[PDB]
């Protein structure tokens, strides 16, 4: 007879009706995933649509209900998830436009490739042959050809479409309760409602920015040493005080910095560790990489894996006749339908991943119970995070030798150490201030602070104070650099791998004091511990119920990220930065540029 | 003594019930690919059901304080839905037969 109660039966029903057509669609694209054909591509093109149909049906009558009115702060959770308006708000023929802008530049990006001039005998697109030499080339000039060349032909015809773009996304956010899109997305963060708990949309901005700054040093004494092991590779093409150049870094954008391993590696004496030999001369597949997997994450105290799961998951590639996408997934089908698509190899990157993906699906077991629109993540990163913390932690020497992969005669030593954490320092603290700096143009141009005119400038000049990277050739207004990157392309929230680098560290800092770890935070095996299991299934279990604030409370007892996790993490390399660095200038100057 | 959606709504044993309640799985026999929605359950009723009752009307339930005229759609909602069956669900919404 009131508001709450009517809002909760409709509640209900949504939830069980949503929950058969989640399934449909669900089976039906791993079905088109596991086996490519008309058939599938048309079943899966029809579920697809009976969703979406459905959600715009339930969106549209759960208007009814004032968010005023409702005092349960869950079904306002809920109600809130089905009110967001996905269904355009906007006109018809502007929605049609806006789709199609978004449908035309990610058929650009993907079916962007590039020729030689007047010479149609070699043309390459991205993936296949572009990424190849941006990560494998030495050649300056055929890095600098390559990198000139796909923003010539990617940016140039992505800038206006990109101007209509943000013009059409500050409108519909405008025509929503939102400021601009940047405020849409920074709304994934906000928490209101809850007081001693709260976060806000602004509060975002200032806490990476106070992050960023605290990052700072480490990252500049990782860019001073990148610098000089790349002068010692190009003599004269690096300043020993200029800013590194962006095609030089080891992909096309600069985004990681792992293929910069093999030239800058500290000590290539002693190899990294490698078990695939030792896991081919002990027999292992992929079937037992799973159930190791498995047994670890019993041992840790989450729970065992399904029959069902077993019997479902196709955890190798069938080849011959069959093809199917070999990109790693995890999927949560629903109804207790969990399944891994893995074209899983004898690697120990493979096992990695098997333990990545294992972490997702006891995740998605974790929030199972809890309704449909509360079946996620608290926020956009720690799922992710809960993966990557499994990763690092399945990874260690320790584990290695225990499960039998390592011969356990073997002793570690400093160098062994100090080039792992070299390598992940590349991987990860390399991709935080490329991160922050797209995610704050990308909330600059959206708010409209950086003109038309001086998109790119002031692009590029922030690129130069933050990440501390000049590009080559200097690019007018004609040119869209950012369009190039498939994020910005396809439109998807960025700022979701910043936090995910904070939460992992975080996350891995509660888990190995809570298993009672005495050493530094890397060499950290969390295989037998039972506490750290129930203290991360506290926040597991919750989902999207109670704030990321209070989960991230749950896990490591401090209600905003830090990033102390990160600095205690790399507090090793930094001395060997330190140790290294002492003789050469650290930082970057801005005036400096490749260009004379 | 059990509290919950099918034991106040479907079928609701006495708090003093003398009896076995025996329970074995059916998803070899009674789950099809397409969707068995032959078997269904009711989420919606007034009030409590008393011990050991049938209650088979299926009338549109009046959520709202407008009436429903007999019609649903808005605040007014079908008393039943069915359980959709298929073999690869997993265990906790496999069909049980009890
Ligand atoms: C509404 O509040 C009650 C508190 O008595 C809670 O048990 C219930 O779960 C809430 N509703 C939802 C949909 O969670
Ligand atoms: C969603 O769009 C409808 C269109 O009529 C509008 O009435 C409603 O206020 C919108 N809701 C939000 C949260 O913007
Ligand atoms: C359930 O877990 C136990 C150990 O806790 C394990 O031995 C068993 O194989 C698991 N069940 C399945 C079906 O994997
Ligand atoms: C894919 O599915 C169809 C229909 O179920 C089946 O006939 C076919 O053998 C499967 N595999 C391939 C490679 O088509
Ligand atoms: C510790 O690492 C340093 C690296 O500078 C190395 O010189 C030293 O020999 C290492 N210590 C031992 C005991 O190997
Ligand atoms: C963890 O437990 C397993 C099972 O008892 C054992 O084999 C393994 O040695 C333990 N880990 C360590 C580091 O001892
Ligand atoms: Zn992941």
């Amino acid at each position: 007879s009131t508001i709450e109660e009517q809002a909760k039966t409709f509640l209900d029903k949504f939830n069980h009706e949503a929950e058969d057509l989640f399934y449909q669609s669900s089976l039906a694209s791993w079905n088109y995933n596991t086996n490519i054909t008309e058939e599938n591509v048309q079943n899966m093109n029809n579920a697809g649509d009976k969703w979406s149909a459905f959600l715009k049906e339930q969106s549209t009558l759960a208007q009814m209900y004032p968010l005023q009115e409702i005092q349960n702060l869950t079904v306002k959770l809920q109600l809130q998830a089905l009110q967001q308006n996905g269904s355009s708000v906007l006109s018809e023929d502007k929605s049609k436009r806006l789709n199609t802008i978004l449908n035309t530049m990610s058929t650009i990006y993907s079916t962007g490739k590039v020729c030689n001039p007047d010479n149609p005998q070699e043309c390459l697109l991205l993936e296949p042959g572009l990424n190849e030499i941006m990560a494998n080339s030495l050649d300056y000039n055929e890095r600098l050809w390559a990198w000139e060349s796909w923003r010539s032909e990617v940016g140039k015809q992505l800038r206006p479409l990109y101007e209509e773009y943000v013009v059409l996304k500050n409108e519909m956010a405008r025509a929503n309760h939102y400021e601009d899109y940047g405020d849409y997305w920074r709304g994934d963060y906000e928490v209101n409602g809850v007081d001693g708990y709260d976060y806000s949309r602004g509060q975002l901005i200032e806490d990476v920015e106070h992050t960023f700054e605290e990052i700072k040093p480490l990252y500049e004494h990782l860019h001073a040493y990148v610098r000089a092991k790349l002068m010692n590779a190009y003599p004269s093409y690096i300043s020993p005080i200029g800013c590194l150049p962006a095609h030089l870094l080891g992909d096309m954008w600069g985004r990681f910095w792992t293929n910069l391993y093999s030239l800058t590696v500290p000590f290539g004496q002693k190899p990294n560790i490698d078990v695939t030999d030792a896991m081919v001369d002990q027999a292992w597949d992929a079937q037992r990489i799973f159930k190791e997997a498995e047994k670890f994450f019993v041992s840790v105290g989450l729970p065992n894996m399904t029959q069902g799961f077993w019997e479902n998951s196709m955890l190798t590639d069938p080849g011959n006749v069959q093809k199917a996408v070999c990109h790693p997934t995890a999927w949560d089908l629903g109804k207790g339908d969990f399944r891994i698509l893995m074209c899983t190899k004898v690697t120990m990157d493979d096992f990695l991943t098997a333990h990545h993906e294992m972490g997702h699906i006891q995740y998605d077991m974790a929030y199972a119970a809890q309704p449909f629109l509360l079946r996620n993540g608290a926020n956009e990163g720690f799922h992710e995070a809960v993966g990557e913390i499994m990763s690092l932690s399945a990874a260690t020497p320790k584990h290695l030798k225990s499960i039998g992969l390592l011969s356990p005669d073997f002793q570690e030593d400093n160098e062994t150490e100090i080039n792992f954490l070299l390598k992940q320092a590349l991987t990860i603290v390399g991709t935080l201030p490329f991160t922050y700096m797209l995610e704050k143009w990308r909330w600059m141009v959206f708010k409209g602070e950086i003109p038309k005119d001086q998109w790119m400038k002031k692009w590029w000049e922030m690129k130069r104070e933050i990440v501390g990277v000049v590009e080559p050739v200097p690019h007018d207004e004609t040119y869209c650099d950012p369009a190039s990157l498939f994020h910005v392309s396809n439109d998807y929230s960025f700022i979701r791998y910043y936090t995910r680098t904070l939460y992992q560290f975080q996350f891995q800092e509660a888990l190995c004091q809570a298993a009672k770890h005495e050493g530094p935070l890397h060499k950290c095996d969390i295989s037998n511990s039972t506490e750290a299991g129930q203290k991360l299934f506290n926040m597991l279990r919750l989902g999207k119920s109670e704030p990321w604030t209070l989960a991230l409370e749950n896990v490591v007892g401090a209600k905003n990220m830090n990033v102390r996790p990160l600095l205690n993490y790399f507090e090793p390399l930094f001395t060997w930065l330190k140790d290294q660095n002492k003789n050469s200038f650290v930082g970057w100057s801005t005036d400096w540029s490749p260009y004379a | 003594g059990q509290t919950g959606n099918i034991a106040d709504y479907n079928y609701k044993l006495p708090d003093d019930f003398t009896g076995c309640v025996i329970a074995w799985n059916s998803n070899k026999l009674d789950s099809k690919p397409s969707g068995n929605y032959n078997y269904r359950y009711r989420l919606l009723r007034k009030s409590k059901l008393k011990p050991f009752e049938r209650d088979i009307s299926t009338e549109i339930y009046q959520a709202g304080n407008k009436p429903c005229n007999g019609v649903a759609g808005p605040n007014c909602y079908s008393p039943l839905q069915s359980y959709g069956f298929r073999p690869t669900y997993g265990v906790g919404h496999q069909p049980y037969r009890v």
